[PDB]
């Protein structure tokens, strides 16, 4: 039994979400907080992009994972630009393929910045770990992690866009995305669990690999605030959203809806911090800001 | 930097024979090896081919699909797997070996070769002389003719000649024209361009008396020229 | 280090004992060869890619 | 061509085994000893297994290749930029120099002669980046030394008795102000214990010391 | 005496520096003032060898102007084959420290040496098809700094021990030895007609040689620094040397004078390596400044740069019919300039 028929009106009135038929003190709060944030995100990866493309010592594959964060983090600005200016009374004048591809861009755009996350912690481990001095590096490592990001970014912002959402069963799916079912919000929100608690391992396995064997003959100090500022960043930006999803799936008659909008802008505002968390201790990438 | 081959012999038809051929006391490992094979009353004829670390072979259109051809580097021998021999097999197989980088001279060594007798878009070079009478102290000339214009666009002439001596392995005499091998004397020369080509001895004598072969190399599958024996 | 200078005074009096041409005339030399082969040099005039090899 | 396609095979296949060489050593250790002709750099050299001289040792799986070129007797000036890009220097001092001479100089003394070589090597425009392992070596012919002669012949000012703790302690930090590139680069100094066998497990700790601090610079993690 | 000596010495400096004033009659920037310049001269990279995983230091062309050989750091010495850019040989080396190559005329032989103090001679025309060592002239105490054959069987060398050798490959003993140099020789040059040759020298002078008497013709000085690079005039009757001056120098032989300097107020790093054109109207340079200049040796203005190096430009040669220029640098890239 499946409705494409039916209007936004339909789904949401079906779920407990409201329309906001006319314009709000807390609709413009967070119409102005979402630009103010985009403008902030595009602008930051603007500069990340250029300087990385126009120095010719920031040609090393951990520099190109970066400009890629960069990228993805700016696709992610133009996501929350566009979901911005389709909110409160706006997104009442959506159909369903039109708020299927502003859920889809969302989607896609934050996948894309958690797989940089995670395809940077892999990089840093592989760096860290070899036991040479130059290692003159090849590009083939990085073009091939950038493809899978990007495939698995791409793939998973288009899989509830076609196939896996509740068009077709009502009753089994969310109370935040009407259309997106529990089964994909759970997927979702473990496979964001799971590539933090991978980010958690391998950080952790850098810290006591350079531990033992430099402590063996201050680096642990810088090393150890590195390392606790970008996994705190993540967690600080993303347990919100996670845990909120999964109540959204798992306990009826939690009122999950409240804190949404907010818990939204935090998970951007990720973005947003990720160029200065990976820029900042570079001082000559850094410097070269001009 | 002698080439020897084991094999041969006499098979029924149908049956499935090995050549191998040990290469002692060269660089096995970087040289792009052959097989030619004659039949005992004709010319040769290429058969088969493998580049340097086994990265390319090629075959004959007579043997395409029956013939495997293997080379062992650390062991220094080449191999052949023949498959379902025909009547139109029997020939001496010689194995060549060539190297193949600027300047080199390829097909520049031949193994003596193994006899087999089975019981029971091509280029095509022409040589229209054989058995020609000739008498040691005379200038003679052997012509040949091609079918294609082997000059190719860099300029090289891609064609070969060969000397087999009555009862010994064929030897070159020149890897392209106006070139001459190692450890030939400079009587031998040969001038031409496009389909002409000539081989020219200013003076001969009882040591270089046999058979002259013509060979081309612009493309596969290296087609050979009939023979053009000296009479003498 | 006496060997050392005497064999140093012998040099510089083989070195001072040579024929010596006024550069002017020298000069014109390195002028004359330039010029005479100056057509037959690719890198002076560009050759038509026709017949550059690269 | 079907010449020129075979010709290609030969430029891969050599490319190939450039790479598989090139690869092989990338993970060769590189280290360049340096010190005064009666360093102790002969006894190191033992401890650890004309022309320019090359000593290949394993230690832990790791493949250590030495190059003493102490023999070069030329104008270091034109190829000691051949050795930019080695992991370490190791630089040999003998302590049993302070009281000493060359045999060419008058009053010169042999430990001066080790700073002023290790002035113009730390402060180098081609070993900017690279770390310097500093054996300091004859210490128990130092101990002796120091009990019956006093320190004062080498160095005019020195505040401190005639014990070896304290004399070795001036000597090594007075080499560890010669460089300028203070944040740059580490300078790892060892005392040579020569039957514990120390002397190479330090390098082993100092080497990857080096190689540990690299590796965090280039991902970023630092 | 030691004194006698010496007053009689610098006396003897004398004749030869008054002389050489007397000899001096105009010079050549004033003899070329109305030559037509030679124009902007843009040469692009054609060709680019990569397949070195180190610095490179030398390279020297065939005299069939195609084939080419290098040697670096990585202990690898490659015969390149310009026009198809694919290497002919890898030829591994028993010392990674090389620091010159020679490619004989012949084109049977290559050459190569460095801090092992040996210059070993490698056989190309192999029966057995691998390029395999000949011969190991070992009789040097310095690094080997430069190496050029005469014929197959003459090799003149010289090196960090202050003399040049001419070697006979054969008995591999010391044909002659060239002594006078008070500093490190760096390079040397032989005529074309093979009969002299000039070495240049740590100690900032260049000296003449004959290669079969074995004494010294002319000593020129004038540089401040080290000689790094030195080559002929194409008629061998003068030729330039590239000092840590960031000055290029050309000599006569016959004037036994300096003709020009080429020097630029912008440029203050060394040269490294010099070579002239087939005409000898074009003086290239590759300096440190990572680039390498083309100077007009008549005009002495720099009409022309080629800035395609990461580091800097060790070896710079040109060909023998001057079709093209190729320079080797740090970077572990040839280039092919046309
Ligand atoms: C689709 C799930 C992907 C995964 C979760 C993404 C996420 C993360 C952290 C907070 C929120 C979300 C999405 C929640 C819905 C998207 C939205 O825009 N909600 C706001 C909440 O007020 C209404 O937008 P609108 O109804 O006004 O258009």
């Amino acid at each position: 039994q499946c409705f494409y028929n039916e209007s936004i009106a339909f789904f949401y009135n079906r779920s407990g979400k409201h329309l906001a038929t006319e314009w709000n003190t807390v609709s413009k709060l967070v119409m102005g907080l979402g630009i103010t944030v985009c403008i902030f995100i595009m602008l930051a990866n603007l500069l990340v992009m250029v300087a990385i493309y126009v120095n010719r010592r920031f040609h090393f594959p951990i520099y190109y994972l970066m400009a890629n964060l960069a990228a993805a983090d700016f696709f992610a600005g133009l996501a929350y630009f566009y979901l911005m200016f389709n909110t409160g009374p706006n997104t009442r004048r959506l159909t369903v393929s039109t708020w299927l591809l502003r859920q889809g861009l969302i989607d896609t755009s934050l996948t894309a910045s958690v797989a940089n996350l995670l395809a940077i912690a892999i990089e840093r481990h592989i760096t860290v770990f070899r036991m040479q001095l130059h290692t003159r590096m090849s590009n083939r490592r990085v073009v091939v992690v950038i493809v899978v990001i990007w495939t698995m970014a791409i793939v998973m912002g288009a899989i509830p866009s076609v196939g896996w959402n509740c068009i077709c069963d009502i009753e089994n799916c969310s109370n935040m995305a009407p259309l997106y079912s529990d089964s994909y919000l759970v997927f979702w929100a473990i496979f964001n669990l799971v590539t933090f608690v991978v980010m958690v391992v391998l950080y952790a396995h850098i810290f006591g690999y350079v531990r033992q064997r430099t402590m063996r003959m201050d680096t642990m100090m810088s090393l150890l605030k590195t390392v606790v500022i970008v996994l705190g960043a993540f967690i600080i930006c993303w347990t919100p959203g996670l845990v909120l999803l999964l109540l959204d799936v798992c306990c009826p008659q939690c009122d999950v809806l409240a804190y949404e909008k907010f818990f939204l802008l935090l998970a951007e505002f990720n973005s947003a911090m990720n160029p200065i968390i990976y820029s900042y201790r570079d001082k000559e990438m850094s410097a070269t800001f001009r | 930097v002698q080439l020897v081959e084991s094999g041969g012999g006499l098979v029924q038809p149908g049956g499935s024979r090995k050549l191998s051929c040990s290469a002692s006391g060269f660089a096995f490992s970087s040289f792009g090896m052959h097989w030619v094979r004659q039949a005992p009353e004709k010319g040769l004829e290429w058969v088969a081919y493998i580049s340097s670390g086994s990265g390319t072979i090629y075959y004959a259109d007579t043997v395409k699909g029956r013939f495997t051809i293997s080379r062992d580097d650390p062991k220094n021998t080449l191999f052949l797997q023949m498959t379902s021999l025909r009547s139109e097999d029997t020939a001496m197989y010689y194995c060549v070996r060539s190297i193949y980088y600027y300047g080199s001279s390829p097909f520049d060594f031949w193994g003596q070769g193994t006899t087999l007798t089975v019981s029971s878009s091509d280029i095509v070079m022409t040589q229209a002389t054989s058995s020609v009478p000739v008498t040691p102290g005379e200038s003679v000339s052997i012509s040949c003719r091609s079918s294609k214009s082997l000059l190719h666009s860099n300029g090289n002439t891609y064609l070969y000649w060969f000397l087999q001596r009555p009862g010994q392995s064929p030897q070159l005499l020149i890897y392209r024209m106006s070139n001459l091998a190692s450890g030939v004397p400079d009587r031998f020369s040969g001038s031409g361009s496009g389909t002409a080509f000539t081989l020219t001895i200013s003076r001969l004598e009882a040591e270089d008396v046999g058979v002259y072969y013509c060979m081309q190399h612009l493309e596969y599958p290296l087609t050979f020229g009939a023979g053009t024996k000296l009479e003498l | 280090s006496i060997a050392q200078a005497r064999k140093l005074v012998e040099q510089l009096k083989m070195e001072a004992n040579i024929d010596r041409i006024k550069v002017s005339k020298a000069a014109a030399d390195l002028m004359a060869y330039c010029e005479a082969h100056a057509k037959e040099d690719p890198l002076l005039t560009p050759v038509p890619a026709s017949e550059n090899p690269f | 061509s079907a010449e020129d396609k075979a010709a290609v095979e030969r430029s891969k296949m050599i490319d190939r085994n450039l790479r598989e060489d090139g690869e092989k050593a990338a993970r060769e250790v590189k280290l360049l000893l340096l010190g005064a002709g009666e360093s102790g750099k002969s006894t190191i050299v033992k401890q650890m297994k004309t022309g320019i001289v090359e000593t290949h040792f394993t230690f832990k799986d790791l493949h250590f290749k030495m190059f003493d070129v102490g023999g070069q007797r030329s104008e270091r000036k034109k190829w000691i930029h051949c050795f930019e890009g080695v992991t370490a220097i190791i630089f040999c001092v003998a302590l049993s120099d302070y009281d000493l001479v060359l045999a060419e100089d008058e009053e010169m003394n042999r430990m001066h002669e080790s700073m002023k070589l290790f002035d113009s090597i730390c402060n180098n425009k081609w070993f900017t980046d690279t770390s310097i392992i500093l054996f300091l070596n004859k210490k128990d012919l130092f101990e002796e030394k120091i009990k019956k002669s006093p320190l004062t012949i080498c160095y005019p000012e020195y505040a401190g008795s005639n014990t070896y703790e304290e004399a070795a302690a001036y000597i090594q930090c007075q080499f560890e102000d010669l460089n300028k590139r203070k944040d740059t680069k580490e300078i790892y100094t060892h005392f040579t214990c020569a039957t514990d066998t120390k002397n190479v497990q330090f390098v082993f700790d100092a080497v990857t010391d080096v190689i540990i601090k690299n590796n965090l610079k280039d991902c970023g993690l630092f | 005496e030691l004194d006698q000596l010496r007053q009689e010495a610098e006396q003897l400096k004398n004749q030869i520096r008054d002389a050489r004033k007397a000899c001096a009659d105009a010079t050549l920037s004033q003899i070329t003032n109305n030559i037509d310049p030679v124009g902007r001269i843009q040469m692009r990279t054609r060709r680019t060898l990569r397949g070195h995983l180190a610095k490179i230091y030398a390279m020297h062309w065939g005299t069939d102007s195609r084939l080419l050989v290098s040697a670096s750091q990585d202990g690898k010495l490659i015969i390149w084959d310009s026009y198809t850019t694919n290497k002919v040989h890898a030829i591994p080396l028993r010392s990674s420290w090389v620091m010159t190559c020679a490619y004989a005329p012949s084109g049977n032989y290559v050459a190569c040496g460095g801090l092992d103090n040996i210059c070993s001679i490698y056989n190309l025309k192999t029966r057995e098809g691998n390029v395999r060592v000949s011969r190991e002239l070992a009789g040097h105490t310095g690094y080997l700094s430069c190496c050029r054959f005469l014929d197959d069987n003459q090799i003149v060398t010289s090196s960090g021990d202050t003399t040049c050798a001419l070697w006979d490959i054969e008995t591999g003993q010391q044909t002659t030895t060239f002594t006078g140099h008070t500093g490190d020789v760096m390079s040397l040059s032989l005529a074309p007609d093979t009969r002299l040759f000039v070495s240049g020298a740590c100690d900032a002078s260049a000296k003449l040689w004959d290669v079969r008497e074995g004494m010294c013709r002319q000593t020129f000085t004038g540089h401040e620094s080290d000689i790094n690079a030195i080559c002929f005039f194409p008629n061998g009757n003068a030729f330039a040397t590239g000092s840590d001056d960031a000055t290029c120098r050309l000599f006569d032989l016959r004037a036994d004078q300096e003709l020009m300097t080429y020097s630029h107020d912008n440029i203050i790093c060394g040269i490294t390596s010099v070579s002239f054109s087939k005409s000898g109207r074009l003086l290239l340079a590759g300096y440190d400044d990572f680039n390498c200049n083309v100077w007009d040796a008549l005009k002495a203005d720099r009409a022309g740069v080629l800035a395609g190096h990461d580091n800097r430009v060790s070896c710079l040669g040109v060909t023998d019919d001057g079709m093209a220029v190729a320079t080797g640098s740090w970077d572990s890239f040839l280039k092919i300039w046309n």
